[PDB]
């Protein structure tokens, strides 16, 4: 999950 | 161990900056205070030199005199004589005083004049009443 | 450099004198007659050049003794020993070179590598070639580490560094020698645009560029001239530093203007007394002239004492007006030196709000090159590791950097997608515990002699700690993993399909239109021989920018080069990337910073290894269990891909030592 968890933070922060 | 050339840091005023968070602040304010100061001041005095350089205008010219030249002459006359025991009354030591006033008697004449009549002339209590004033 | 003295200079070693090291490792020689040491130094440069020479196949003893020249390969084991010595510290057969030996089937002991840095990888491939079994643990998808490179079809951009700071001493040369690395040289040439557009005039850019090295030359006097290091008990900043000078540079441009504005007065007074002693004057001599008119008026003929009345005025206005001359004389004298005056005033100010904007910009390329705000790093020791500059122009990779630590990683055992969470070291050996980052439930134990911690020193801040240390780190590792400051620096890049800039200019900057966003956007490069180009953000902006999405941030890059390029000449971009190194949680940062506060000798401190006690109590503890490697444990090079490079190597040449023997030493 913690590819997943950092993949979606990375992504809130691209918008 | 030397400020990099016309950079301009000394123990006194680093230590002056630093003193707290707006030491520099006050420092950098009373120098422009002062600036205002000497500005205002030098304003001041330029009208006060402007006045002073109108009173003046016009110069000296309406009290210029012709100034006229007479050859010296080695003989002493009596109209010369006394004037220059007046001169020696009001004047005093001054020989090119009373050269000038004499007109034909050079500087070292007057003092010749001194030795010459030192007392057909009273020449010494003429000074000393001189000296009264 | 040329020849064996060549040779040392590239390995980063004074040819003509042993280091610390070989005193180490050859205390006989050193200790013993000069002849000795200087046959000692001429092996060691020679095998140096050897290696230097052709580094993409190994240098064997055999072929380093039959290339050498008699009388020096008289003597085997010295030899022998020198070899030995270069091999295992990493100064010969690193990298990826053809073996001639061939590894041996039958390893010695176990060393597991926290990370597939080039630290890391630089490391591993030492250990195995020493015939140690190494796997390194990686959390990413990929190697590199801070080594990152964006693809996408032929356009290639690095995100993490893409410079090599000079060939002149540098590993790379030899690493770049290996690979297949196309280096390209930077034009220095940069100019500048202000925020409405127009291009900075040379001349200005020129003025403040020189004031801002000259305001660096005048905080490094502060520092060691006048012992400005301590302020309140607290640490000096560079900006601090930077603030008080730029302080006393405007005190002296207003010193200045009062002494000049003094001079003036003390001018103008001087003025005042004459003009009222000429009014004076000039009332006397009109009293006098009235005298004079009145006395010669008494028409003659005259007694002697209205001749002498006459003649007496005469000249006693004569006198008058020529003193009346004379003053006038004064008066033109002064009124031109006060024209003068008034004519040259001194400097107006120390600088201009466009002066400040561009110095500005010159602190923001340093804060870019440091990676943090002026205002955290040291002003005793940012700038320690300046004596180590390597020779030669500054290059970079063309088709990315990515290719050096892929390339490092053939032949290694790496666990790619495993995040190491806890590091347990004892007396009789180490485990590793670490998790699956796709599926977080799995779990990994890995039992080893000795762990290798490559970390960047963003995670060993990391509170609540990412990783646990069982036992924890002493405090003397902990105080300086708290000292040393990590810093952030980020990257856009903008991929068009068409070039629309200067193509011979290589870089360019933008001035920020305050001092607070000075590193907002500030540096564009045009490396890359494709339509790309690399927006670089550093200082606070670098911090604040990464909460800011790519649409706005790309959009500030386009109004920027609309401005300076024209509102049409910019297609929008086909692909872009935006950094953000600081959220990145395998890294939480750039590189690090000498803080104030820290030194270099915190650097050395990240490097100690650690000795767990005694499992038995009362028994002996030799052994050390946990290594420390990276761009944060090489004082003399810190911040850099050469430094986390020889770091790995130091380290790997004395877990070899500790654990396989270290035989060149009797
Ligand atoms: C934006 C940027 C630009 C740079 N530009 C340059 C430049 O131009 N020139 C230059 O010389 N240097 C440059 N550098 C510095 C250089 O990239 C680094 O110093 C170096 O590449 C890092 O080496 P390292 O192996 O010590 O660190 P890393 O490569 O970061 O090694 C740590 C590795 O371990 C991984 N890891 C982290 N946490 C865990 C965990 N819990 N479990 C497992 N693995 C983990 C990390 O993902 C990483 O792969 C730049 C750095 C940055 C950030």
């Amino acid at each position: 999950s913690e590819e997943e968890r950092n993949a979606k933070a990375e992504k809130e922060k691209k918008l | 161990r030397k400020p990099p050339k016309g950079m301009f840091l000394s123990q006194e005023d680093v230590e002056a900056v630093s003193a707290n968070a707006t030491a520099a602040t006050t420092v950098l304010r009373q120098l422009d205070m002062e600036l205002v100061s000497v500005k205002r001041q030098i304003q001041n005095i330029k009208q006060t030199n402007s006045a002073l350089k109108e009173k003046l205008d016009g110069g000296i010219e309406p009290y210029r005199l012709p100034e006229v030249i007479q050859k010296c002459n080695a003989r002493w006359t009596t109209e010369e004589q006394l004037l220059a025991v007046q001169a020696i009354r009001k004047y005093g030591r001054d020989f090119q005083a009373i050269s000038d006033v004499i007109g034909n008697k050079s500087v070292v004449q007057v003092k010749n004049f001194f030795v010459n009549y030192r007392r057909r002339f009273n020449i010494d209590e003429v000074l000393q009443e001189w000296e009264a004033e | 450099p040329s020849g064996v003295e060549g040779a040392a200079f590239q390995s980063r070693l004074p040819h003509d004198r042993m280091t610390s090291q070989e005193a180490a490792c050859f205390p006989d020689i050193i200790s013993g007659p000069q002849q000795t040491q200087k046959v000692f130094l001429f092996i060691r440069n020679r095998t140096l050049q050897l290696w230097l020479d052709n580094p993409k196949i190994q240098l064997t003893f055999e072929a380093t003794l039959q290339q050498l020249e008699a009388p020096y390969n008289s003597d085997t084991v010295l030899v022998h020993r020198v070899h030995s010595y270069l091999e295992r510290h990493g100064l010969i057969n690193f990298g990826i070179y053809k073996r001639i030996k061939p590894l041996p089937t039958k390893k010695t002991g176990k060393v597991i590598i926290i990370g597939s840095g080039v630290s890391g990888l630089a490391a591993a491939r030492q250990l195995q070639s020493f015939g140690m079994d190494v796997t390194l643990l990686e959390a990413r998808d990929r190697v590199g580490g801070r080594v990152a490179t964006f693809r996408k079809g032929n356009y290639v951009a690095d995100l993490g560094a893409m410079v090599v700071t000079g060939l002149g001493g540098n590993p790379m040369a030899v690493v770049s020698k290996q690979v297949n690395m196309e280096l390209a040289k930077i034009k220095q040439k940069c100019p500048l645009y202000e925020a409405n557009g127009q291009a900075v005039p040379k001349e200005k850019d020129e003025m403040v560029e020189q004031e801002f090295n000259r305001l660096l030359e005048a905080t490094s006097y502060l520092s060691h001239q006048l012992d400005f290091n301590v302020l309140n008990n607290k640490p000096v900043s560079l900006g601090q530093a930077l603030e008080v000078v730029i302080q006393l540079q405007e005190k002296h441009v207003k010193d200045e203007q009062i002494e000049h504005w003094k001079k003036i007065v003390k001018t103008q007074e001087e003025l005042k007394e004459l003009l009222n002693k000429m009014v004076n004057l000039k009332e006397k001599i009109k009293e006098l002239h009235q005298q004079y008119k009145e006395a010669s008026e008494v028409k003659p003929p005259r007694d002697i004492t209205a001749e002498f009345l006459v003649k007496s005025k005469h000249r006693d206005l004569t006198a008058l007006c020529k003193e009346y001359d004379e003053l006038a004389e004064t008066q033109g004298k002064l009124e031109e030196k006060l024209q003068e005056l008034e004519a040259n005033p001194p400097s107006d100010v120390y600088l201009s709000s466009r002066d400040r904007q561009i110095l500005d910009w010159h602190f923001a390329n340093l804060e870019f090159a440091n990676a943090t705000p002026l205002s955290t790093l040291s002003l005793k020791h940012w700038d320690q590791d300046d004596d180590f500059e390597f020779t030669g122009s500054h290059l970079t990779v063309r088709n990315g950097y990515s290719c050096v630590p892929v390339a490092l990683a053939e032949g290694l055992d790496i666990k790619l997608n495993t995040a190491v969470r806890q590091v347990r070291y004892t007396a009789s050996g180490c485990e590793v515990i670490a998790v699956n980052t796709r599926s977080t439930s799995q779990t990994f134990i890995y039992k080893c002699d000795a762990v290798l911690c490559t970390l960047p020193l963003g995670v060993l801040k990391q509170q609540p700690p990412a990783v646990q240390f069982v036992p924890p780190l002493p405090e003397w590792k902990t105080s300086a993993v708290q000292r040393m400051g990590f810093g952030n620096l980020n990257k856009v890049v903008l991929c068009f399909d068409r070039v629309f800039w200067d193509p011979s200019v290589n870089l360019f900057g933008h001035v920020g239109s305050t001092t607070a966003s000075r590193g907002e956007l500030f540096l564009f490069w045009n490396l890359y021989k494709a339509p790309i180009l690399l927006a670089l953000v550093a200082g606070e902006a670098a911090g604040i920018m990464e909460n800011i999405s790519d649409d706005v941030i790309v959009g500030r890059c386009l109004a920027i080069l609309k401005g300076i390029f024209g509102s049409s000449a910019v297609p929008q971009p086909k692909e872009t990337v935006v950094s953000r190194w600081r959220a990145d949680p395998w890294a939480r940062g750039s590189y690090s910073y000498v803080a104030a506060g820290s030194s270099g000798n915190d650097y050395d401190l990240m490097a100690q290894p650690i000795t767990p006690g005694p499992s038995i109590p009362g028994a002996p503890q030799p052994i050390p269990r946990l290594f420390f490697a990276g761009e944060h444990t090489i004082r003399n090079y810190p911040a850099t891909v050469h430094g986390a490079l020889l770091s790995g190597l130091r380290e790997a040449g004395r877990i070899a030592d500790q654990f396989l023997g270290a035989m060149y030493t009797l």
